[PDB]
């Protein structure tokens, strides 16, 4: 079909985004301003944001073979802009310590936004490809910004090979499907034959390198220890909030995710994500590292939820609002340690040993980290147990005894190393955009609070983008 | 058939290594009858210039480079010989340490004497050293009764 | 055909050679600033799409012009960036 | 067609072999470059004619002339030798080689289920991929022009210029 | 005369023998030459797959997926002019930090 | 005397037969080899896409463009294998800013030869040479025109004179450690090179196969002959030009100029 205004308005995340890259890019090579660039990019997502709604206005329709426009893909394109707003307001206190070329942070961000929010947007496989791929080149390439310590370089051509084999994973698994289906769009798809069935294995492989699923789950520790905290933030929460969506519609729509071949295969990964992300969990005494191990967990949660899509309809709700709270919880903690690095710094020296007192230091950062570390582990008062409590939910009601099993003795091996840093913040001690770093996190306080005590308005969104 | 004989009169490449001196006249030639010529691709090395004793083993090194079929053209008495140099830091000529071809007196010479140097050298080339039992005949003796038969020359009052 | 004239150049080639056979560590400074070729490498890339477009723009029209239009604007957004940032200047 | 396509198969086949077993890089630069010189080959024999000689003009003459840029200007041949086929000995090329073939029997196993339905080698024109890529093909043009600008600028950034 | 087979473990054979590739050198030039090898396996099992139905479905992800190769090919180029810059030593055991 | 102007590279090629070969020691020894074909072979198998006649087309193949850029894009190869077996930091380095400005100017013909392929619509040599037949595509097409005759004229044609000589010290020009017959294979190959640019932009840019009153094969030739004489005179008349001014009239000035070519093109077309 052709390009009517109907397509346009929907298509208006991805406009004003790209829009805002030739704005940014143009302003870059006229000034190299770090302060343009940063209001100018920020801009660019609010604006993102605001036209939200007016997508809104439109209804549940197509744009091309390639995209469909629901009210589901609304809610995950909400989720990966704040997480792109989060990032770039995280970014300008640790970038003012930086050298040189300050200003190509934002244009890469607004590239992974472009990523993000084409991979909520999805109806044919060539969109799952080119969202994943978008999105990468600035993971790529801003897990090396700042090269200049001995370990960003190294994380960088670490998760370089490592998403480029995903990436050849993914694409030689997308073909070996088309070569039995006559078209490679989803619905079309499936139209259990073992050449099939192998090539989705292909793509499980492709797609659980990114979503840090068990066999893949080795890129995790070391990248978020070498990268920025900044770029943490967004490597934490949008990337794979985005990619959890387009996993998800596959399995929806195609009739081969009904069949049990593939259920099997993906359960069995989900239970030894949740053991093998717990247990390897508690030795370690780095934060960023404790932070990437508990990102197996949370991703092995939301597929046991993702098993039992197709029994009941309430798995739609139960992935999005965990989402929702995982989105709240990582940003608290990845914000407060990236808000430890005030100034640049050179390597930043942040580790579980490093946060004893911490309290006396800045009370209110470490109020933040406390409650945002107890809303990941399941503690109540917090959105981290309301989104628990749906995938369990959906776990028995789908009957898989094994599973929810899993979360909650995963729960109770992982609640120890949460508790640690709670409390290591209670021993003994050893500019303008930094408050509103800090109004940031604090504001993302106030939100898990009042949605766990009070999580009712989150549901109400929630119902209303499921179709 | 004789053909390969007609490739190389018809085409030679020229590697000009004029010295200090001597080297603007054919310098004057060169401009006149042709960034081609190169190291290790000639098979023509027109010398020019005293011959010194130092700098003698980089004409040998130079000499050593080229191919199989080479010529060496001598230009000047420099070069002839030791010319009007016969001194203890001067090499009588540079025919001492490689063989040469062709001859041509002067001091500088002429770009006409290396067109000429041209011709005597395609006539060489021509006669297959190139000797064949032909060139035993010289320009002393070609000529001969050509210089001998001059009897009026210009009075040098005029210009 | 091809076919035909692509062994007749194979076999003047191996005429050409076997004739001629019978008659008888670290840089500094130096290279460095590759940078234009891989801009090069890049930009192949995206000519590469004018390489399909050139083909068929008579059924394309109004919305392919524009939308033409838009691609060579970002490429030329891209170009005056690298320009004026300094990477695109005299090179070694 | 049928002696054409398994020969020039055979080649690319040898040529993979090749550039996986030698230790100097320039050999295993040519090897890949006759590597493709066959898969384009593969694809102008199935139809693929605007695959052929696209492949040529892009992948194996921009990005391999990188490949040239890297590898000329590291001057890595001559230091470096001795470690590396030290270290890489048969005994351990078997290791890995046995695990990526049962992967190799699976994908045999896997595809010799279905059935033929042979395909000739159809030809097809560019006319009509000039309205594919125009017909619901256009966004992802114009994003993966955003792609290249993105490539454009983290291969600036890394490759960040200095003094030095 | 050939059928889908033959071109499928064709590509096949290519994508595991630029995997062993990838996996077996030590040098990042080698394991970047082995990770485009693969990259090439992958688009030609998807350009066979796409003229296999005959219409233009091959010519449509082929581009893009050699823009993807194109720009991870100068990321991971720059990524080893850097690595050089910065220590003489090329092997992959000098970034072997944090190891467990 | 020689009255023909071929007979002197006739002799050249006589001369460069029946020389000694000498092995070159701490050198790879298969690019030695290999490195000539790629400068000759290119250039060689560029005229095989000439519709000659109707009836003697040496091959009725659907796509004669793509293999031409394909050849134009590949001719840098013999430039950098010739680079590393020179086996000498210096020849090697005058080898990589030859590549260097060689890899720069071909960017241009390209998208230079889109204006015709579009206005044309079609691969097949046959449709380009039936659609000259009462106006040629050169009148409005003159930017495209000239920046096709920069492009085919810098792909190692000698007119940026950086080949056999280097302004830029430390290192030198690539054409010394050759000097058995790969010299003259290198002659050989830019010599059908300007040839056969000449014979594809006669036969792109222009009309072949007209005859208003003589036969068209010879009309074709006579028209190639008078670009051939007046490509040796701009050649000649065109001085070296130095690395860096090279550099300053490459990206800058005609990337632009194409870009608005393809608008204006585009444009009028329809
Ligand atoms: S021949 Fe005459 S001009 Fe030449 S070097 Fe000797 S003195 Fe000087």
């Amino acid at each position: 079909m052709t390009i009517t205004p109907q397509n346009l308005i929907a298509l208006l995340p991805l406009l004003i985004v790209g829009l805002t890259v030739v704005v940014v890019m143009l302003s870059i090579a006229w000034r190299r301003n770090h302060f343009l660039n940063a209001t100018l990019s920020v801009i660019g997502l609010n604006a993102a944001l605001v036209s939200l709604w007016f997508v809104g206005q439109a209804g549940a329709m197509d744009v091309t073979p390639l995209m469909r426009v629901d009210g589901f893909a609304m809610l995950y394109t909400g989720l990966v802009l704040l997480a792109s707003l989060a990032t770039c307001t995280f970014a300008y206190p640790w970038l003012e310590g930086y050298n040189d070329n300050k200003d190509e942070f934002y244009l890469l961000v607004l590239i992974a936004a472009l990523g993000g929010i084409l991979l909520a947007n999805a109806n044919h496989l060539a969109s799952l490809f080119l969202g994943i791929e978008l999105i990468s080149l600035p993971l790529f390439g801003l897990v090396g910004y700042a090269f200049r310590q001995k370990r960003s370089l190294e994380a960088s051509i670490k998760y370089t090979i490592l998403s480029a084999a995903a990436s050849s994973f993914l694409l030689f698994g997308m073909a070996l499907v088309y070569a039995q289906s006559g078209d490679l769009s989803f619905v079309a798809l499936g139209k259990n034959e073992p050449l099939l069935l192998a090539g989705f294995g292909l793509m499980i492989v492709g797609l659980g390198f990114k979503l840090s699923l068990v066999p893949f789950h080795l890129w995790t520790p070391d990248v978020y220890q070498g990268a920025p905290a900044p770029v943490s933030t967004f490597l934490a929460t949008a990337s794979k909030i985005a990619i959890f969506g387009v996993v998800m519609r596959l399995f929806l729509y195609a009739p081969v995710g009904d069949s049990e071949a593939i259920r099997v295969v993906l359960a069995i990964i989900a239970f030894a994500s949740i053991i093998f992300g717990n247990l390897m969990a508690l030795s370690q005494t780095n934060i960023k590292r404790l932070l990437g191990y508990s990102s197996i967990s949370h991703l092995g949660y939301l597929l046991v939820a993702l098993i039992a899509l197709q029994t009941g309809e309430m798995s739609m709700e139960a992935v999005g609002v965990y989402l929702a709270g995982y989105l709240f919880s990582s940003l608290g903690a990845f914000g407060v340690v990236s808000l430890m690095s005030s100034p640049y710094r050179g390597p930043d020296a942040d580790s579980l040993f490093s946060y004893r007192g911490l309290f006396w230091h800045r009370p209110i950062l470490a109020a933040v980290m406390t409650v945002m570390m107890l809303s990941l582990a399941g503690i109540p008062m917090t959105l981290g147990f309301i989104g628990k409590f749906y995938v369990l939910a959906v776990g028995v009601q789908a009957h898989l005894w094994w599973l929810v099993g899993a979360v909650v003795v995963g729960s109770a091996i992982g609640l120890y190393y949460y508790l640690r840093v709670a409390v290591s913040l209670y021993l003994h001690a050893p500019n303008w955009q930094y408050s509103a770093g800090g109004i940031v996190v604090l504001i993302s306080a106030l939100l898990v609070l009042v949605l766990g005590v009070w999580p009712q308005p989150l549901i109400s969104i929630v119902r209303l983008a499921m179709p | 058939n004789d053909m390969v004989n007609w490739g190389r009169k018809n085409s030679i490449w020229p590697y000009n290594f004029g010295l200090s001196c001597c080297y603007v006249e054919m310098v004057t030639s060169f401009t006149a009858v042709h960034l081609r010529a190169s190291p290790r691709q000639a098979d023509l090395m027109v010398v020019a210039g005293t011959c010194f004793t130092k700098m003698a083993p980089v004409i040998q090194r130079l000499y050593d480079q080229m191919l199989e079929p080479k010529w060496v053209i001598s230009m000047g008495a420099c070069a002839n010989s030791g010319g009007m140099y016969d001194i203890y830091s001067v090499v009588q000529g540079v025919d001492k340490f490689i063989p040469v071809d062709v001859y041509i007196p002067g001091c500088p010479p002429r770009p006409e004497a290396y067109m000429q140097a041209l011709m005597l050298l395609q006539e060489s080339i021509g006669k297959e050293q190139g000797v064949y039992r032909a060139n035993m005949q010289s320009e002393r003796e070609r000529k001969r009764g050509e210089r001998i038969a001059v009897t009026n020359l210009r009075t040098p009052d005029e210009i | 055909a091809f076919a035909i004239f692509l062994i007749v150049a194979i076999g003047l080639c191996c005429l050409m050679l076997v004739g001629g056979w019978f008659l008888g560590a670290r840089l500094r400074l130096s290279a460095k600033f590759y940078l234009v070729a891989m801009f090069f490498v890049i930009f192949d890339v995206e000519a590469l799409y004018l390489f399909a477009w050139s083909t068929s723009i008579r059924e394309s029209g109004w919305v392919g012009f524009v939308e033409a239009a838009i691609f060579i604007f970002v490429l030329l957004a891209g170009l005056v960036y690298l320009v004026r940032i300094g990477a695109l200047d005299w090179t070694p | 067609m049928e002696f054409a396509f398994y020969i020039c198969g055979l080649i690319a086949i040898l040529a993979t072999l090749r550039v996986i077993t030698h230790t100097n890089p320039v050999h295993a630069l040519l090897y890949l470059i006759i590597s493709l010189l066959a898969i384009s080959g593969v694809f102008f024999s199935l139809g693929a004619y605007f695959a052929g000689a696209l492949e040529i003009i892009v992948y194996a003459g921009a990005i391999m002339v990188l490949f040239v840029f890297v590898v000329m200007m590291l001057n890595l041949g001559g230091s470096e030798i001795e470690q590396e086929r030290q270290w890489l000995k048969p005994q351990v090329w078997i290791g890995p080689a046995i695990l990526s073939a049962i992967m190799l029997v699976v994908i045999v196993y896997a595809i010799l289920g279905v059935n033929d339905q042979g395909i000739d080698g159809t030809p097809i024109s560019a006319k009509a991929v000039g309205i594919t890529l125009f017909g619901p093909y256009v966004l992802a043009v114009e994003l993966a022009s955003m792609l290249l600008l993105a490539g454009l600028v983290v291969a600036f950034h890394v490759g960040r210029e200095e003094r030095a | 005369m050939i059928p889908l087979q033959h071109g499928l473990i064709l590509a096949a054979i290519l994508f595991v023998l630029g995997l062993t590739g990838l996996v077996i050198r030590r040098n990042l030039l080698f394991m970047l030459i082995g990770l485009e090898i693969m990259i090439n396996a992958s688009a030609l099992a998807f350009v066979v797959a796409g003229s296999y139905w005959g219409q233009t479905d091959g010519q449509v992800m082929y581009i893009l997926a050699i823009s993807l190769a194109a720009a991870e090919a100068s990321i991971g180029l720059a990524l080893l002019l850097q690595l050089h810059r910065r220590r003489q030593n090329l092997n992959i055991d000098s970034v072997s930090e944090m190891r467990g | 005397v020689g009255w023909g102007g071929s007979l002197q590279l006739v002799a050249d090629m006589i001369k460069m037969f029946f020389k000694e070969d000498w092995i070159p020691k701490f050198s790879d020894r298969v690019i030695f080899t290999l490195a000539p074909m790629i400068a000759f072979t290119s250039l060689l198998l560029a005229f095989a896409i000439v519709p000659v006649s109707p009836g003697w087309v040496v091959a009725d193949l659907n796509i004669g463009i793509l293999f031409f850029l394909m050849m134009a894009g590949l001719a840098v190869y013999a430039v950098l294998f010739a680079g590393w077996s020179s086996n000498n930091k210096y020849s090697l380095l005058g080898a990589m800013r030859a590549s260097a400005q060689t890899l720069s100017y071909e960017v241009f013909l390209g998208l230079s030869l889109m204006g015709v392929v579009a206005q044309a619509g079609s691969f097949n040599m046959t449709d380009i040479v039936n659609s000259q037949a009462h106006v040629w595509n050169v009148i409005p097409q003159f930017f495209g025109f000239i920046t096709f005759a920069i492009a085919g004229v810098a792909v190692c044609h000698r007119h940026p004179f950086d080949q056999p000589e280097a302004e830029q010290e430390l290192a030198d020009g690539y054409h010394i450690e050759y000097s058995g017959m790969k010299f003259g294979l290198f002659f050989v190959g830019e010599y059908i090179g300007i040839v056969t640019i000449s014979a594809l932009m006669v036969t792109l840019f222009f009309g072949g196969w007209q005859g208003p009153l003589l036969p068209p094969f010879i009309w074709f030739a006579l028209k190639t002959a008078f670009f051939m004489m007046m490509f040796i005179l701009i050649r000649a008349s065109l001085p070296r030009p130095r690395y860096d001014q090279v550099m300053s009239f490459g990206w800058k000035i005609c990337l632009p100029l194409t870009l608005i070519n393809l608008l204006v093109t585009a444009a009028v077309i329809l």
